[PDB]
């Protein structure tokens, strides 16, 4: 319930899809029989995210986060709403949804 | 009488990445915060710049406690118990033995961090261990920032043990070797160009930050409205202020130059005349 | 439908400081300063600024805001190496001009000049007959029509010429031009009507520039 | 409300209708059984958004997307406002609002 | 037990999950020595969360300790309940229960 | 005596691409950022000039730890421990292993572009048909002459004879970044700002500055010469030599200026012999 | 020891259009940039002229991997594994695929023109389906000298006896471009400016300049001049032969200059043949 909730919830939404999509360029980009990263990337996800002083850097990385991974539903149905929570908010608590995001992300896979 | 030196010292212009912060992840990140408008600026940490110092007085001879290796990188103290009257270090930065002659001293030396004179914004630089492998250990990031650098320092010199220990510490301030940072790809010198000394008997000092910048992504540096309203208005005495470095070219274009207050201050163009004039003074007053 | 030859626009990206909106001599002396054989050409002609409108009777310079010279392809060598690449100042601001652009002079019905001068005719129906037989000598048949405001009267400009200490008072017309095939439209593109051509006044463009300083 | 949001939101929805026309544009250019990219558009348009280093960079750009991108109806009711958005506030803003708006252009097509 | 019951449980597992993530990577870092500490972690562990002055420093440190933990498959299989009450419940609370989580927590035989 | 030796050298006027930043898409996006009067500059690394520096080193025949080899492309070590005191690598540049660590007497600072970065990017498609990933692919290059600045902690050195072969590969300094097929530049001075003096403080990095944004030509900068003529900068201590000789030969009242006073060579290989006999009459060698 | 051929060539006078840029539209516009004095010059690739070297090599008969078909347009692989050893092409251009890489011992950079461009253009109606229609579209022509800087890496060769073809085909380089070269430039040198020594450094990048902005004449820069003077190049290693050298030798003080000492000769195959000579001699071919 609550707009600003329901706003959170699939802005955790569209970063998970956008951490999937990333993770599935990650996949391809390997080949071979070395083994594809799991938590690694993860790994290097959070220290990119803790890498961000001010806002202009931070929301720069997320918007590149969010278009290079690609096709995503959650953000297509909602384009105000995200834009708006983005664009608006701090960027330390975007920060804060995104990790929490991050630590769910992984029931998907 | 209560004699303290206080003094604004601006570096020069150059890509510096002197004081770096957790590591972090592949990425090297300076020590940066929010200095002024909300921008966030680079610091260098006043401890690096003590380290400087002392490194100085153990260069140029002289009786210091802490004696750095130099060759494996550790510290070594000549005597266990501190004893501020012989050694130069103790007496000027002070000690603290907590593990368990007074054990502590307050030093007669007070820095603050060096703060960056243009905001910080991008400035990361690729590095790469090269090679055709690849391994953990081959892409990392360091940042850098193309800036000058001022600090604030204020010296206590009755609190000195020997009162003539104030003149090597000026040298060092002068002729300060590397500060703490990677030296090895960003050679920033931390040599004063611009010097705002003030040599009064009282503690209030008002010429903390007083160089401030212009079109905030260029080298140009200029001395702050605040700071030359103040020496206009009455306060700051000119005959106790010292001003030297590339900073007394702008002061001297500066319209109605010789009408001003500013005028009546010791300026030199030669940082070593301005440095040999403070010293004459300050040996006089001091009975050197 | 036909793009005309031996003439071309020679387009260079500009950039500065807002600029009066009755550039004309500004920007002719600002250019004769950098070319100094732009002052002897003959057939050349300066385009007016494309740039939204500001405060005062100032014009504000966009990305799309570009100078733009109709000339005759075998003398670009001669203005050029002057121009492509250098900087002009407009009173005591610094303009900087790229490599140029050429673009093709094609043919419509329907031509527009915002500004028209013809020395010594200030009525509309002087300044009529006047453009008809300008028309006449260069064999050039079309029906002839003047911009309006929004009240509907024709339109008038003032070119302000700063030479010496005086500064000068030349007026005229902006007209519509249509009804012309593309023959005789290139052939008036190319050779324009009236005077001051260079001065930012008398060349000739698509009648939606007509539609669009109608709007404005 | 605030109309700030309002400048934001339809100059995301102008970028949108831009980067429609310009991948039309690229439909129209590519020919014979060869599929042609749609994901790999949006990584390009991303790649060349990043390739800039400020003021004339960017914005000659993304003037020259929005002019590539064709007949845009809210482009034309906003021509003055826009043009004053894009005068105007930083250019890595700009940026920012750009891939958030790549970010949620799907659903159109 | 209460609904609210249930997802304080689910947040004691999940910062705990999080806790064993964290100190199983201080054990590979450490594996040098007779043996890593395990006391000085948690010590480290409660200094650390004690420093936390408002809400915004401490949810941003509790989302990146959460991601730093791993997996947490109880984070897996309650995003909405536990984001929601991370997001919602005052920070005091929030401290309360990590550091009853860090109290009863059991490391690994 | 603790003797420090400062230079900030300017390389000669070409088209240059040799170091990029992260390769990804149709741009090879040349290392840029912000400099003086707050325009983008090209830089090049420090980390590319030393590597150039060692390979001089190494091809010279001097005896190094670390070893390119230029077949492989990989870099080979001849001791895994490092030793100082017998390679010439390990005693100049320092080492990390992660005694393990040393910091070398070389400190060099990043390169910098004396002329802003405008445009100038490069079409690069491979031949005709099968448009693959090899095909249409942008390059960037720029016109331009770089200048970088270093400094040398002679008695930092294991064996203080190391400096000499030191200032010998900064003079013919090899390949420095990696264009070289297309975009051939000489990392070669052509001007040159040295000083060979006893003292931590240096007035002289990045002297050089451009008279015309978009010209080849070259010019110290106000700021150097008003340090020289106020009483910094000893001219005694002062080398400067190169193209920028000429310049400050044609400079008014240059005979009653303290920079007269300086070792001011046209050649450059007349500079390095007398600044090399000082070097060596100073450090005992 | 390590050997090096360093040289600035420049081309015959001629209309020029080379390597153009994108054709977006209409229009087939130069390939031009910032030089000198800030104006904008017309560039040729590097990479053209690499290639025309290559078909050079391949068209006179030596062994090389890549054979141009001449009639398909596809460029086809003698052998898969590259075979420096073996073949001209792989000891001299290098290879990669993406010992699998080669660097080569060639390095060039782009060709200059001479004078800034001066924006002439020329109409031309091509050839349409639409009824036999004719569209006029706008392809840019420059009347200029090109000069281009390269680097040979004689030691870096597999056989030491492939410089001798790469200097005949620098001499005799076939056309450049191909299809887009629409008025045939022939791309041979007319002055040579070649060094042969044994150190990285190299003063000769771009010795040549214009005396006024629209002329069919070349004249080496003052700057090459005093460096002949001063010291810095060596005259036993510098080569000159072509045109320049009938204006050098008119010009007063040329018996007492040091730049007589250098090896000059009018004919460009006689200068060519002694430095061929000297090449072995040092080479031991």
């Amino acid at each position: 319930n609550s707009e600003e909730d329901k706003q959170y919830l699939i802005f955790i939404k569209v970063f998970q899809q956008a951490m999937k999509g990333n993770f599935a360029k990650i996949y391809a980009k390997t080949e071979e029989g070395k083994d594809p990263p799991i938590k690694k990337k993860v790994e290097r996800l959070r220290a990119e995210l803790n890498y961000c002083y001010d806002e202009l850097s931070f929301k720069e990385y997320l918007s590149d986060f969010l278009v290079r991974g690609g096709l995503n539903k959650y953000f297509n149905e909602h384009q105000e709403e995200i834009a708006l929570l983005i664009k608006k908010s701090p960027w330390q608590e975007i920060r804060i949804w995104s990790l929490l995001a991050i630590a769910s992300y992984k029931p998907k896979d | 009488p209560n004699y303290y030196l206080y003094g604004t010292v601006l570096t020069r212009y150059g890509l510096a990445s002197l004081n770096h912060d957790i590591r972090r992840g592949n990425k090297t990140i300076l020590q940066k915060g929010y200095w002024n408008n909300g921008k966030i600026h680079s610091f260098v940490g006043s401890s690096a710049i003590r380290w400087a110092l002392r490194f100085y007085l153990q260069k140029q001879g002289y009786l210091v406690n802490r004696v750095w290796d130099e060759e494996e990188h550790i510290n070594r103290l000549t005597s266990e118990d501190f004893d501020p009257e012989k050694f130069y270090d103790d007496d000027i930065f002070g000690f603290a033995l907590l593990e368990s002659t007074p054990n502590q001293r307050m030093g007669a030396l007070g820095m603050n961090m060096a703060v960056s004179l243009t905001p910080y914004d991008g400035a990361v630089k690729l590095g790469a261990k090269s090679g055709r492998e690849k391994d953990s250990t081959s892409l990392h990031f360091t940042e850098y920032h193309a800036t000058r650098y001022q600090y604030y320092f204020g010296i206590d010199a009755t609190h000195l043990k020997d009162f003539s220990r104030i003149l090597p510490m000026i040298d060092g301030i002068m002729n300060l070797p590397k500060v703490g940072g990677s030296s090895n790809i960003f050679n920033y010198p931390f040599c004063p160009d611009s010097l705002v000394f003030q040599w009064t008997n009282h503690f209030a000092s008002y010429i903390s930050y007083c160089f401030e910048y212009c079109d905030p992504k260029s080298k140009e540096a200029k001395l702050s409205q605040e700071f030359i309203d103040e020496v206009e208005c009455g306060q700051i005495d000119p005959s106790k202020l010292w001003i030297g470095g590339t900073i007394v070219k702008d002061l001297q274009q500066l319209d109605n130059f010789e009408s001003s207050p500013l005028n009546k201050a010791h300026i030199y163009r030669n940082r070593n005349e301005m440095i040999e004039a403070l010293k004459t003074v300050i040996k006089r007053d001091l009975g050197l | 439908l036909i793009q005309s030859e031996e003439y071309v626009d020679l387009t260079f990206k500009l950039r500065g400081a807002p600029i009066p909106l009755d550039n004309g001599y500004l920007t002719y002396a600002a250019l004769s300063r950098i070319c100094p054989p732009l002052h002897e050409l003959k057939s050349i002609g300066i385009h007016p600024i494309a740039g939204i409108p500001t405060r005062n009777n100032l014009l504000e310079l966009t990305a799309q805001s570009r100078l733009k010279i109709r000339i005759y392809h075998q003398q670009i060598p001669l203005i050029y190496p002057y121009l492509a690449g250098q900087a002009f100042h407009i009173g005591q601001n610094f303009y900087q001009l790229d490599i140029p652009d050429y673009k093709p002079l094609i043919s419509s019905e329907s031509v527009y000049s915002r500004l028209v001068i013809i020395k010594g005719f200030q009525d509309s129906t002087n300044f009529i007959e006047a453009v008809q037989r300008q028309m006449d000598n260069l064999g050039i048949q079309g029906k002839i029509e003047l911009l309006t405001r929004q009240d509907g009267t024709p339109q008038r400009r003032q070119l302000t010429i700063n030479k010496e200490g005086k500064q000068f008072k030349v007026r005229g017309f902006g007209v519509k031009i249509s009804e012309l095939n593309p023959e005789d439209s290139l052939t008036l593109q190319e050779q324009g009507i009236g005077g001051k051509r260079k001065m930012m006044c008398g060349i000739f463009v698509p009648a939606t520039r007509s539609k669009e300083e109608e709007e404005t």
